[PDB]
RNA sequence: UAAGGUGAUAUGAACCGUUAUAACCGGCGAUUUCCGAAUGGGGAAACCCAGUGUGUUUCGACACACUAUCAUUAACUGAAUCCAUAGGUUAAUGAGGCGAACCGGGGGAACUGAAACAUCUAAGUACCCCGAGGAAACCGAGAUUCCCCCAGUAGCGGCGAGCGAACGGGGAGCAGCCCAGAGCCUGAAUCAGUGUGUGUGUUAGUGGAAGCGUCUGGAAAGGCGCGCGAUACAGGGUGACAGCCCCGUACACAAAAAUGCACAUGCUGUGAGCUCGAUGAGUAGGGCGGGACACGUGGUAUCCUGUCUGAAUAUGGGGGGACCAUCCUCCAAGGCUAAAUACUCCUGACUGACCGAUAGUGAACCAGUACCGUGAGGGAAAGGCGAAAAGAAC
RNA sequence: GACUUGUGGCUGGUCAAACCGGGAGAUAGCU
RNA sequence: CGAAGGUGUGCUGUGAGGCAUGCUGGAGGUAUCAGAAGUGCGAAUGCUGACAUAAGUAACGAUAAAGCGGGUGAAAAGCCCGCUCGCCGGAAGACCAAGGGUUCCUGUCCAACGUUAAUCGGGGCAGGGUGAGUCGACCCCUAAGGCGAGGCGUAGUCGAUGGGAAACAGGUUAAUAUUCCUGUACUUGGUGUUACUGGUAACAUCAAAUCGUACCCCAAACCGACACGGUGGUCAGGUAGAGAAUACCAAGGCGCUUGAGAGAACUCGCGAGACUCAGUGAAAUU
């Protein structure tokens, strides 16, 4: 929860350009769990 | 006005409920997630046109139960032990 | 009753929305929870009249 | 359209409608959380606090409205620094979004057969970033592009494998504009945008003919005998294989809202015919210093030309399937150009010598599932309910 | 006192260029 | 007056076959003259689903100790309850900070979940959510370390387990408290009165938000299937002693996840293991 969703949650790939491409595929492919929490 | 009518939900009866109102004279209610200690102090004054004399608010976590394949949650609501003097009405 | 009070002033059209909300849904909610309300079809009501008076308010 | 309904899985309990306020479908309004590009400041997609300015039967409570930027236009104000310029305020217009295929621009790979080798093909490819569009970009003749041909051609290479053009013709599902315009003459001809009315369409609906009976069997859509129907037997469901017992098709009607293709009238409109002129100057070439065009500065054409300079208008240039010559056209900074053709993630109708639960798509139902991993990527099984639930009182 | 805890910065020959997807349903003529 | 397929028999054909009938089953099926392919199956450790021998056998494990009594139930070796001495016991204990977000209380039920049984329960369902201005600190300011419009770190905006008004204790639960009832003490604003010269003191009255909160927390309920280990931090009581060893192994939490006879060699100190036996219950190879 502390060191999880600061580097491997939803606003940590928005910040950059790169990490848009990585959520991207998760619109296409919607999971039941989008990200951890 | 219209908000302190919307606070209320419905009435929580238990058995712990049973026990403090003939001993320290508390009932309890089930609120909206709203409602701050000046709403629900508000709206018992005029609607059980009753005097209080401290009101308590709490949220609890929705419980999560098994039903079927799939997950389910419910939701959080607010309950308040409202607080009355030495003569009540209801 | 939709055109009934569509000819009704603010002042008085808010009164009675306020009444509908006062009494018979705060009453009402009430009993169906302790399990005196025998008859559930007025909460339905009640919740239609508060939502045809609430549109009637903006649209006005 | 009123003799019925409160979605489905999935029943019961509870209500409404009956000589015209039910439900379902379509069109026109109001209303339309926190959070996610989220702009008040942080941040963890659903944790925590709103800042400023009014009205208010509540000077102690709420709701509504406005403000992270960049760029353009107008108004107002203002330093170093007298003029100009940067910054700040208000109003209006425009938009920092995501998911396929195809096209264009800026960059850029490996593996197969290579006699051998940084020659080459595969390959200006797969994939990825920004932006835009609705598709992109010596017999003649000067909008452009794509498809159908010339053509696995005439050429090019250790002439190894490969890569790779044009004119004419057979097919027209093309329609060729505006500005440099002074002067006699303007609300012209050809057209567009914004309203109303009529006529013709698209997007929700209704009316719509046609099989009566008997034997066997618990039950009849099939059999025998006698008919109707047939602009309509396209398909499927209605107790067994159904034109005529139902739901869909000819024919005949309606317009409160919105949109598209010819036509009355009105306001703002970049604007014709006749006469009198013209047919496109910082360019070409040359000199100094670099790179990309297969080619290391070669025997070397063509394309791009920063800084410092500099001509001409048949006395200068290119083309006629390229020595030199002749005649005509052309001879540098303008502004535009539909449809078809490309592409199939969503709707309705229609189609098949494709398939029927280890098939087809990961997935025919609660499949982008249970479960696993720090995240991402990747990734199973499972209906054969019965015609009607008649789903066992005692 | 060379104690322990929290945050941040510097140092890539095994977290020192792991897996999956695209190229690729590629590619070893024999097994 | 009973199709095809599946399941028997008989007849026919020198080729793979085809035709008829019976049993089961009760709903749409096929031949001749042709043509188009995902096209007839004995193996590639082939892939999926359903099943043997090995075998009703091996195995009963990171180690405190079983047995006796009573109650409930049709069935009690093991579960629940009660009495005495000794194995655990400055930690194999309890209370905070994580993960988990109703696994903790009560009642009913025994298919699945648990190495046997399992009427228990850490399983399912129902009932029952955990009282906060003086429980913990949010907001704001400050240091190290960051961010920081111009320029290529300054002026600012931000960021605490210390400094930052208070309460130490007891009673009351079937489950969770320091809070409500009762007794006492302290502080910060606004309003009204008095005193002193808007500020100070005395008395009285009114108002003050959100989030977190249980069980678990040193190995059972959480993460490697057998604690085949890793595991932050806080409290060293009384007597005795120089100290934290030893001595009263004190009090409390409780006392391996399961039985009955026999008791070699070897090992550890008449016992504790191994082997043979109720019940439950495997893999590799072929």
């Amino acid at each position: 929860v502390l060191k999880r969703n600061r580097s491997h949650g939803f606003r940590a790939r928005m910040a950059t350009k790169n990490g848009r491409q990585v959520l991207a595929r998760r619109r296409a492919k919607g999971r039941a769990r989008l990200t951890v929490s | 006005e219209e908000r302190l009518l919307k606070v209320l939900r419905a009435p929580h009866v238990s058995e712990k409920a049973s026990t403090a109102m003939e001993k320290s004279n508390t009932i309890v209610l089930k609120v909206a997630k709203d409602a701050t200690k000046a709403e629900i102090k508000a709206a018992v004054q005029k609607l059980f046109e009753v005097e209080v004399e401290v009101v308590n608010t709490l949220v609890v976590k929705g419980k999560v139960k098994r039903h079927g394949q799939r997950i389910g949650r419910r939701s959080d609501w607010k309950k308040a032990y409202v607080t009355l003097k030495e003569g009540q009405n209801l | 009753m939709k055109a009934k009070e569509l000819r009704e002033k603010s002042v008085e059209e808010l009164n009675t929305e306020l009444l509908n909300l006062l009494r018979e849904q705060f009453n009402l909610r009430m009993q169906a929870a302790s399990g005196q309300l025998q008859q559930s079809h007025l909460l339905k009501q009640v919740r239609r009249d508060v939502a045809r008076v609430k549109t009637l308010l903006n649209e006005k």
